[PDB]
């Protein structure tokens, strides 16, 4: 019933600005408090900011490492809240989540304390800050040339930033699929591997293609993986 | 019961003086018993099916009536309220002749 | 739950609150009686040193009083006028309507001094101090009492 | 301003066990805690508001307790979908830097599962670029702890490989692990036998999968 969608994340160089947008639907936006909470890759959840509704004055509060560099605003006619990021530092590389403090939880706070309980969370967006340019992913097949059950994967190498998606046979094969998380190589670029397990007798009859989609570099590449029996009857 | 208060405490941290049973040793003796500050037992009751908030509302809606009662009586301290409520509970069912298959008769 | 005495023809039992005996009949509140029984009747030492060794001072516990309708004639009762060495009273004056135990053959009246290290004097065994149709957890000044305990009965 | 500390940091229990996580506060707080469930890759989902209060839709096995400085979260009987990282957050004052706890990741316990082992040599299209990446796959195994060692011509190699662990699957509580080994083209064409050897509790003896360059 209630849904929130974050957008605007991307790669920005240290010291640059970036604008994040949060769209909300399914509730009374003008009476609810909004908040931004970020999650670093290795630091857990970290609260960023808070904005009240137009009823309570709409005062804004920021975090200590955040004050003076960010600015929150809200549009009630469009049910949207915006977060502006200026003079950004490398420690702010995180996954940003947009949260709402509904009017119903205002009613459960009885001691009238300013703190809030975060009701609903959106998908979140990725914000990466690093002194490097975008790079396209490398797709290489992994041939299956073991018994009754066999395994088949394709490898993605030297891609930056992180957002990558892999779908085998345009999503027709969803069972037994394992897509491993990214691992940082010594060169500064990441490496990902995608696997799917299939019966051995089906490799000669089916055609398996992995579809790799990479939004930052706008690179969508698909590759067909194919396998040993001696064909020695030549003259 | 519709809770019409501006805000509600969903949690009930209740204290009472009824003993929970299994009194240890001879601690029931007033000489060896606890002081006036340590005779209470506590408990936590969460908001289930919207009960807690409703309870508060009930108290609110009771207040007026209760006040009127305290206006009528001349007791400096009134302790016989629950007992009177029980007496009225019994009179409601068995105060008059209990006709079988009747609305005011609770039989089988 | 407070034990209720069940009286039959030459039978006494504790009323079982879990059980329900439909043959038991309570047709009037006159059948309900509260009775005070004297520790004397259980063979306790009545000499002043033992009795006073059964009592002790304590603060922090508010006194409590419960009525009883009938009591037992005592051979030995006690009446205390105790002060601290500084002359101040150790025991409070009898509240309004608390009179002495009505039937005492011997009243043991003890006067003197003590440290009285506590706001009220209680019974160390949890018994009651029986007065004129009022039973108290504490000793009042200058007021004759008997040591006892309370039972509740339904009379036939 | 306000410090929250969870315990334990990691937890492993079986399906149907009673799980209890503790959240401790630095200052005095009267039932302002909130329990959030965050499954890997998804957003945190609010489970408990204030103390012992379940959000509409949360199953009955979740329960909260406690007030003051210490708070307790209890799951009566674990279920496969309960695998997630749970967080406790205070709402007593305006949130500080340490308002959210570090988090407690719950892990489901099952029978020891033997890993299915495969090995994938580098592709010719990848060999054309000047870099080689051999893959060693261990899928469908519990627990997560396993030993992967690369041996090129019976010589143990270190510092040139990387591991990657998949989160616990939702249907079957089984992990998957991938080992990627990166070498240059010249050093790859210098040796004949390549083997990845794995040790795990589900296998009586550690097993090794090997291949030669250009084999069938
Ligand atoms: C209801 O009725 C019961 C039954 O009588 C009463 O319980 C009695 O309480 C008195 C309290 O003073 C007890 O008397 C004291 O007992 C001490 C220990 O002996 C008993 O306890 C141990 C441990 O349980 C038993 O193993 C033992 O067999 C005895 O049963 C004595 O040490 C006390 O002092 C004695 O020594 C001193 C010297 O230091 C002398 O000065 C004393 O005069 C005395 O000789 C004292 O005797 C009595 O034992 C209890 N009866 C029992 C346990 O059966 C309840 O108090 C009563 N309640 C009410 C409200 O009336």
């Amino acid at each position: 019933e209630v849904q929130l969608v974050e957008s605007g994340g991307g790669l920005v160089k240290p010291g640059g600005s970036l604008r994040l947008s949060c769209a909300a639907s399914g509730f009374t936006f003008s009476n609810a408090w909004m908040s931004w909470v970020r999650q670093a890759p290795g630091k857990g959840l970290e609260w960023v900011g808070r904005i009240k509704s137009k009823t309570d004055g709409g005062t804004i509060d920021y975090a200590a490492p955040v004050k003076g560099r960010f600015t929150i605003s809200r549009d009630d006619s469009k049910n949207t809240v915006y977060l502006q990021m200026t003079s950004l530092k490398t420690e702010d590389t995180a996954v940003y989540y947009c949260t709402t403090y509904t009017e119903d939880m205002r009613y459960f706070d009885w001691l009238l304390r300013g703190g809030e309980t975060f009701d609903y969370w959106g998908q979140g967006t990725l914000v990466t800050v690093s002194s490097a340019s975008t790079k396209g992913p490398s797709v290489f097949p992994l041939a299956p040339s073991s018994g009754g059950t066999a395994a088949l994967g394709c490898l993605v190498k030297d891609y930056f930033p992180e957002p990558v998606t892999v779908s085998w046979n345009s999503g027709a094969l969803t069972s037994g699929v394992h897509t491993f998380p990214a691992v940082l190589q010594s060169s500064g670029l990441y490496s990902l591997s995608s696997v799917v397990t299939v019966p051995s007798s089906s490799l000669g009859t089916q055609t398996y293609i992995c579809n790799v989609n990479h939004k930052p570099s706008n690179t969508k590449v698909d590759k067909k993986v194919e396998p040993c029996d001696l064909e020695v009857d030549d003259d | 019961i519709v809770n019409a208060q501006p805000k509600c405490n969903p949690n009930l941290h209740y204290w009472t003086t009824q003993d929970e049973g299994a009194a240890i040793g001879l601690a029931w003796i007033p000489y060896f018993g606890p002081a006036a500050e340590g005779i209470y037992i506590e408990g936590l009751m969460h908001n289930q099916d919207g009960l807690i908030c409703g309870l508060r509302q009930l108290a609110n809606e009771t207040t007026q009536a209760l006040q009127l009662f305290l206006r009528a009586t001349t007791e400096l301290r009134t302790f016989s309220i629950l007992n009177r409520k029980a007496i009225d509970f019994l009179l409601q069912r068995w105060g008059g002749t209990c006709h079988i298959l009747g609305p005011d008769c609770c039989i089988e | 739950s407070i034990p209720l005495g069940v009286i039959h023809n030459s039978t006494l039992q504790v009323s079982d609150v879990d059980k329900l005996v439909c043959r038991d009949k309570l047709s009037s509140t006159n059948q309900l009686r509260s009775v005070g029984l004297n520790l004397e009747g259980n063979g306790v030492a009545t000499d002043v040193p033992s009795a006073t060794k059964r009592w002790g001072f304590r603060s922090g516990v508010p006194p409590k009083v419960v009525n009883y309708e009938a009591g037992e004639w005592a051979e030995n009762c006690y009446n205390l006028e105790i002060k601290k060495p500084d002359g101040s009273e150790c025991l409070p004056a009898a509240p309004d309507g608390i009179r002495g135990f009505p039937r005492c053959r011997y009243v043991h009246k003890v006067s003197g001094t003590g440290p009285c290290a506590g706001d009220f004097a209680f019974h160390k065994e949890g018994a009651f101090f029986l007065y004129d149709r009022l039973a108290s957890t504490v000793i009042y000044r200058g007021t004759t009492f008997a040591e006892g305990v309370v039972a509740f009965l339904i009379l036939p | 301003d306000i410090r929250l500390t969870q315990s334990p940091s990691s937890l492993s229990a079986s399906v149907g066990d009673r799980v209890t996580i503790t959240c401790r506060a630095s200052h005095y707080i009267s039932t302002y805690l909130n329990w959030y469930q965050q499954k890997p890759g998804k957003a945190p989902k609010l489970l408990i508001y204030a103390a012992s209060n379940l959000q509409s839709g949360v199953p009955s096995r979740f329960s909260g307790s406690g007030f003051g400085t210490d708070f307790s979260l209890t799951i009566s009987s674990l279920q496969p979908e309960d695998f997630a990282t749970y967080h406790c957050q205070q709402s007593y004052s305006t949130p500080g830097r340490y308002t959210f706890g570090q988090g407690t990741k719950v892990e489901i316990k099952r029978t020891v599962a033997a890993p299915s082992v495969f090995i994938f040599p580098p592709s010719d299209e990848q060999l054309k670029s000047g870099t080689a990446s051999v893959v060693c796959l261990l899928n469908n195994f519990y627990p997560r702890e396993a030993k992967v060692q690369w041996k090129v011509d019976n010589a143990l190699q270190s510092g040139n490989s990387q591991e990657s662990v998949t989160e616990q699957d939702s249907k079957d509580s089984t992990y998957s692990l991938s080992s990627t080994l990166t070498l240059s083209k010249a050093d790859y064409e210098k040796h004949k036998v390549y083997a990845c050897e794995v040790t795990h509790q589900g296998l009586r003896s550690p097993v090794t999968k090997s291949f030669n360059r250009g084999e069938c």
